[PDB]
């Protein structure tokens, strides 16, 4: 989400509505990749409540 | 009313009709005979006997280029592939020059149809002291499975019918 | 992208640059297509400004996609084939023995692919380095580099 | 009549061509989804038994 | 041609692969089903076709 | 940066929090979940062209 | 129909070479190996893994840009039931009665 | 027309034709007895059997061993003449004598 986010906004820095340079939706296949958020503690669980 | 098939002509794997022979053994000599004299020519354009007198011949590209010059189709591609490199299977396979009715390639292992050791003329009428054929006279009587070694055939035919 | 392609040399270390899927061959390719002639022209000039580990492999890749049919090349094992998109080729454990190595490429089935990797292999682009900076008074932020 | 009669497009490469029809059905999951049925069959006859 | 990716992961769970009895009683049943009803085959070739 | 020398290759790059005489459970950082060893980032050939 | 020399060549010529035909120029069978067992199961019974069966003859396209040929085993079998109707349609007992 | 490679499509153009009636050997799979003769424009193109005669046989393809003689034999011969003045004008053209 953040990465098609950032894809956004190059577009809008520049001016025009598709993008040229993408960080989303490239060839190299990251289904692994994490990027830190609140469904996790710091312990390990999950922060249900 | 029959003959035998040596090695360079053995190969011969399409139907009879497409090769058009005369049907008598006199005849059939002759253009056989000219057919050869006029492949011999071109086996020599391409490979000079003064340069090349002792290099080893794939028998396999041997009898497929009779056979394909006898049935008019795509020799000239086997022709730079007469001489062997390295070895037979090896330079043989993947390769894709030719036909696949003549050899096809199956991961590692080669295999090449099986030509036609006995031609029966028009003389033959099955009669009592014919001669047998031993059903080598058709196209398609048996298959070979060439490779280097034995274990790698038994795999292959682990999964081959 | 042109810009970018130079900015992103310096940040290396954490973003890497790579060619998008539309700017290969719209269906793995054929050179019988003046199109993907010039796709595949436009790939080889444009791949090496880019921070990625396996650009000659791509490279290479490429025209062997589109060359299926007219000459093969040796496979490493019965899993992939040639015709393999040039896409996929992202990582350094998937460089084929057959590009590793020239002399396993046949010249008499594959005159052009051996000649394009003859070319990869010997013409391109070296790496290099530029001081810059001051260690002696500013230090240096340079980490797996000498200051 | 379709062994007398058929023609090819008019100059059509096998694989492209392939590549094009073969990919839609290949995102798929219902053979995926079926070896479970497998499953449960074999379970059921053999707790049934 | 698919792709997958090669980094570290989160562990996952696909029960999918299954050994060769099973696939065979499966088979074995699917026949019964179709008996010589008739009825029952001819919309799988006609999916085929 | 390296032309063909496939040896030496850059595959990872990670950030550890542990000192080096210690045995503990294993946190890789986020920064190794990457295919590439970075984000992946796209371009426009047809453009650097 | 087992037994070609039952027919007699001199009573049932064009019978004969119809028989003749049937038995040299029939399709034959071959094998593709589909799938992948590893993944997959192997649900073929009767039959070695990984295989079809086919009632007609396979050749592997050596090229992608396919052109007409007639090197066919489907295409021969036309033209020999063509030879054959021509042979029936010249014959002493059967020509004058066009 | 002065395009270097009419003898040898008007020899394919006939050829293509007549597929099946008669076969001649031709080269590599891809340049084949039915590929258009339009396709031909190259001097690398040229089929073995067009540039050696004797390789179409004259039993089952007389006619194509015939029309191959004729292209080999007829096909019109180049010539000159002699054009302008250097006098004055000078002579402006090149790989070729003045």
């Amino acid at each position: 989400d953040e990465a098609d986010d950032a894809t956004k906004k190059q577009a809008k820095d520049t001016e025009k509505a598709k993008a040229q340079v993408t960080y989303s939706d490239t060839g190299i296949n990251n289904a692994n990749e994490l990027s830190r958020s609140g469904n996790v503690d710091n312990e390990g669980g999950s922060n249900q409540k | 009313v029959a003959v035998q098939l040596f090695r360079p002509l053995q190969g011969l794997v399409f139907d009879t009709q497409l090769y058009g022979f005369p049907g008598t053994f006199s005849q059939w000599e002759q253009f056989m005979k000219e057919k050869l004299r006029v492949l011999k020519y071109e086996v020599l354009r391409i490979y000079p006997i003064s340069t090349y007198n002792h290099d080893r011949v794939n028998v396999f590209v041997a009898n497929a280029l009779v056979g394909a010059f006898l049935s008019n189709q795509a020799f000239y591609d086997l022709l730079p592939l007469l001489i062997v490199n390295d070895t037979m299977i090896s330079d043989l396979l993947g390769t894709g020059a030719a036909l696949s009715q003549f050899f096809q390639s199956h991961g590692e292992v080669l295999e090449v149809a099986a030509g036609r050791k006995y031609l029966q003329m028009n003389n033959y009428s099955n009669d009592d002291d014919d001669p047998p054929l031993f059903a080598k006279d058709l196209s398609d009587y048996a298959k070979a499975f060439y490779s280097d070694t034995y274990e790698v055939l038994d795999r292959f035919f682990w999964t081959h019918d | 992208s042109f810009r970018v392609a130079l900015a992103g040399w310096l940040y290396n270390g954490v973003v890497t640059t790579v060619i998008d899927d539309s700017s290969y061959p719209k269906d793995g390719g054929s050179v019988t297509s003046l199109e993907n002639l010039w796709d595949f022209f436009i790939l080889a000039l444009a791949l090496p400004l880019t921070t990625d580990p396996c650009a000659p492999v791509k490279a290479f890749m490429t025209l062997a996609n589109m060359m299926v049919g007219f000459e093969t090349i040796p496979m490493d094992n019965q899993i992939y084939t040639q015709s393999r998109r040039a896409s996929a080729f992202s990582t350094p454990h998937t460089w084929p023995r057959c590009f590793m190595n020239i002399q396993l490429i046949s010249p008499i089935d594959a005159p052009i692919l051996r000649q394009w990797a003859e070319i990869i292999h010997r013409y391109w682009p070296n790496p290099s380095q530029i001081r810059y900076g001051t260690p002696n008074v500013f230090g240096s932020a340079n980490l797996f580099t000498p200051p | 009549v379709a062994l007398l009669s058929g023609k090819y497009p008019p100059d059509l490469v096998t694989n492209v061509w392939y590549a094009d029809a073969i990919y839609p059905m290949y995102a798929d999951t219902e053979v995926f989804s079926n070896l479970q049925r497998d499953v449960i069959t074999c379970e059921a006859v053999q707790t049934l038994v | 041609t698919v792709t997958s990716p090669y980094a570290p992961s989160v562990n996952r769970l696909m029960p999918y692969r299954i050994s060769n009895a099973e696939r065979q009683i499966s088979q074995i049943i699917r026949v019964m089903n179709i008996g010589n009803n008739a009825t029952v085959i001819q919309p799988v070739l006609q999916d085929i076709s | 940066y390296v032309r063909l020398d496939r040896d030496r290759v850059p595959t990872m790059v990670g950030v550890t929090r542990q000192s080096r005489d210690t045995i503990t459970q294993p946190a890789l950082s986020l920064s190794t979940t990457n295919t590439t060893v970075g984000v992946p980032l796209a371009l426009d050939a047809r453009a650097i062209t | 129909f087992m037994n070609i020399q039952l027919i007699s060549p001199i009573d049932a010529p064009i019978l004969r070479q119809w028989a003749e035909i049937i038995h040299r120029y029939w399709p034959n069978p071959s094998q593709i190996r589909y799938g992948t067992p590893n993944v997959f199961g192997s649900a073929n019974l009767f039959t070695p893994p990984e295989v079809l069966l086919l009632p007609i003859d396979h050749q592997p396209a050596n090229v992608t840009t396919p052109t007409l040929d007639f090197t066919n085993e489907l295409t021969n079998w036309r033209a020999r039931v063509c030879e054959l109707m021509k042979n029936l349609v010249d014959n002493q007992r059967y020509q004058p009665g066009w």
